[PDB]
């Protein structure tokens, strides 16, 4: 994995650069390097699953998924602003309840 | 202060806390408990038995408390005075002859702290 | 009646009169959001009543004052209507708090609390700051089509609801005294009904009736779970897609319009 960032950068650093895959993976290989390093992140819970997240990239050559993902990424603004909805619509009803069901049943309205 | 945290499911105690004395919350019904001691003998033991609780003497601050006469403590505590002087109410049937005092117990509801317009714990804005 | 109301109007519109209400209002909203933590109610509980008093009365300003301005024309807006509903709650809620003893067994009556969350749907009118400082409309385009999509909506919700209340009749009529505990009264029929709508515990029901009374409820609970998850709930989602895919279609050719 180092080996191929080198090769990407090989190539200009602005351009590795002006990519997300690219800046992904070497996000991925950057955080497990550090491990021989440092010590307080070279555990199992912050190592195994990155290279598992290394993998969706390699899927990405596999176009019949690639379109799924791709539909994935460029739909996220829209479930954001759905997403803000939600939430904007739940802070309210949320406000509502626990100045009705205070002081009563307060295992989930304090 | 553990039966109180258990019924009001709530316990604040004063800004100021005390390590002698917890606060109780005026929202929260009051509900004391008490244990006979004795001291010849080690055993204590939870009183199991029934009293009449009374209001006293108040103060604004510690060091300011002051004994009411008998016709105050009877317009304060007693439910038959007309003026609205009553500092607390509870709820149970139990009453001493004439009516005058509740007789409460352990298995009572608690005292209710309400503080009407007469009583001394009205018009109080904090200092 | 001409000098006198226009006045009136030429301070109302005014471009303070609003930032003003605004400020009040989202101070409002910022002390009742302070109240739901029961770290800070507790304490700053005499500050929050006599601040609370204080926006009763800068609203019986605003409302009056809206009122003598523009007529019935204020009653036409719904926004306000919101309002004036707001303002009749909290004076009724300030009338019946003065014919009370403010105390532990009125803390804890149903009716005051009641009566106080209504005093949350003042937090309402902070939308309407939101509105003018900006939501930033990123989520005009969302609103815009559930508009579009309500008329519809209204009707397929109407008619499932109506569903649900034959079949909670019928549950009435015939499953009493098999459980009891779940339909006894028409009302809890018709909660266990809608319960059931959303797919939760639904089978422990059935086990529930089959245990002590008889298990007939199958076919019925089958058929209505068919009916309502299965071909009414699918409606929604359909009649949603075909209004998003008319706003789409509607933005391709804006876009191609320039
Ligand atoms: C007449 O024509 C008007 C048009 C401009 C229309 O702008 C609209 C923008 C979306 C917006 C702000 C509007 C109305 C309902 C608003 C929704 C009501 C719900 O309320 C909330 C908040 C409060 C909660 C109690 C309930 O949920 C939001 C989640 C929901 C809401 C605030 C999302 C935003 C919506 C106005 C210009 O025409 C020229
Ligand atoms: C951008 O400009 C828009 C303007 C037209 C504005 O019309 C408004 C009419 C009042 C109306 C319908 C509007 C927004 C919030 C609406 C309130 C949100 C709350 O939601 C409810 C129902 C749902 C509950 C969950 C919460 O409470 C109602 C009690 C409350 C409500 C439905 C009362 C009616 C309000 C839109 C035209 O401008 C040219
Ligand atoms: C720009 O001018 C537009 C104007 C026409 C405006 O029509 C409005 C009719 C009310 C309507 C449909 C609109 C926007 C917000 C909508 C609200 C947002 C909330 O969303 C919901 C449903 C989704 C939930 C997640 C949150 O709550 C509803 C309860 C609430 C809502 C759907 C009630 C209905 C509101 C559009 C014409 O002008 C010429
Ligand atoms: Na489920």
């Amino acid at each position: 994995l180092i080996c191929e960032v080198l090769l990407g950068w090989l190539n200009g650093f602005w351009i590795f650069w002006k990519d997300g895959w690219n800046i992904l993976n070497f996000a991925i290989v950057f955080i497990l390097f550090m491990g021989f390093f440092i010590k307080q992140l070279d555990m199992v819970a912050i190592t195994y699953p990155l290279r598992v997240l290394r993998l969706v990239h390699v899927c990405m050559a596999v176009e019949p998924l690639a379109r799924i993902i791709k539909v994935i990424l460029q739909s996220m603004p829209d479930l954001a602003n759905v997403m803000a909805l939600i939430l904007f619509f739940m802070l309210v009803f949320s406000v509502f309840g626990v100045t009705l069901f205070g002081a009563f049943v307060p295992k989930h309205f304090q | 202060i553990m039966h109180s945290e258990e019924i009001n499911k709530h316990y604040f105690d004063c800004v100021i806390k005390d390590a002698e004395m917890p606060c109780f919350l005026f929202r929260d019904l009051f509900q004391p408990f008490f244990l006979v001691q004795d001291l010849v003998t080690g055993d204590s033991g939870s009183f199991l038995g029934s009293y009449v609780l009374k209001v006293v003497g108040g103060g604004r601050t510690l060091n300011t408390i002051r004994d009411y006469t008998e016709e105050e403590i009877f317009r304060y505590n007693s439910p038959l005075d007309t003026t609205n002087s009553l500092i607390w109410k509870t709820k149970v049937e139990r009453t001493t002859e004439d009516k005058k005092f509740y007789i409460m117990s352990h298995e009572s509801p608690g005292v209710e702290w309400l503080c009407l317009e007469n009583s001394p714990c009205y018009d109080i804005i904090p200092q | 009646l001409l000098g006198l109301q226009q006045m009136i109007l030429s301070l109302t519109q005014s471009l303070g009169f609003e930032t003003f209400i605004f400020i009040v209002v989202c101070l409002n909203t910022v002390i009742l959001v302070a109240q739901t933590f029961t770290e800070l109610e507790i304490r700053g509980e005499w500050y929050f009543m006599v601040l609370d008093s204080i926006f009763l009365s800068i609203y019986v300003l605003e409302a009056v004052l809206k009122l003598i301005a523009l007529g019935l024309e204020y009653f036409y807006d719904p926004w306000n209507n919101l309002d004036f509903f707001i303002m009749v709650m909290a004076v009724l809620d300030f009338v019946l708090l003065q014919i009370n003893s403010l105390s532990y067994s009125f803390y804890n009556h149903s009716l005051f609390r009641i009566l106080k969350v209504f005093k949350s749907m003042r937090a309402l009118r902070a939308i309407r700051v939101l509105r003018r400082l900006s939501i930033l409309t990123s989520l005009h385009e969302v609103a815009g089509t559930l508009s579009g999509s309500l008329p519809s909506i209204t009707a397929i919700l109407t008619l499932m609801f109506t569903c649900l209340f034959l079949f909670s009749v019928v549950l009435r009529a015939l499953f009493q005294d098999s459980d009891p505990k779940r339909f006894q009264n028409i009302f809890t029929t018709l909660f266990t009904l809608f319960t059931m709508l959303t797919l939760d515990d639904w089978s422990l029901i059935y086990i529930d009736n089959r245990a002590q009374g008889a298990w007939y409820i199958i076919p019925i609970l089958m058929i209505y779970i068919v009916i309502q998850y299965f071909i009414f709930l699918n409606l929604v989602i359909a009649v949603l897609v075909d209004n998003f895919q008319m706003a789409l279609l509607k933005g391709l050719e804006k876009v191609k319009l320039e």
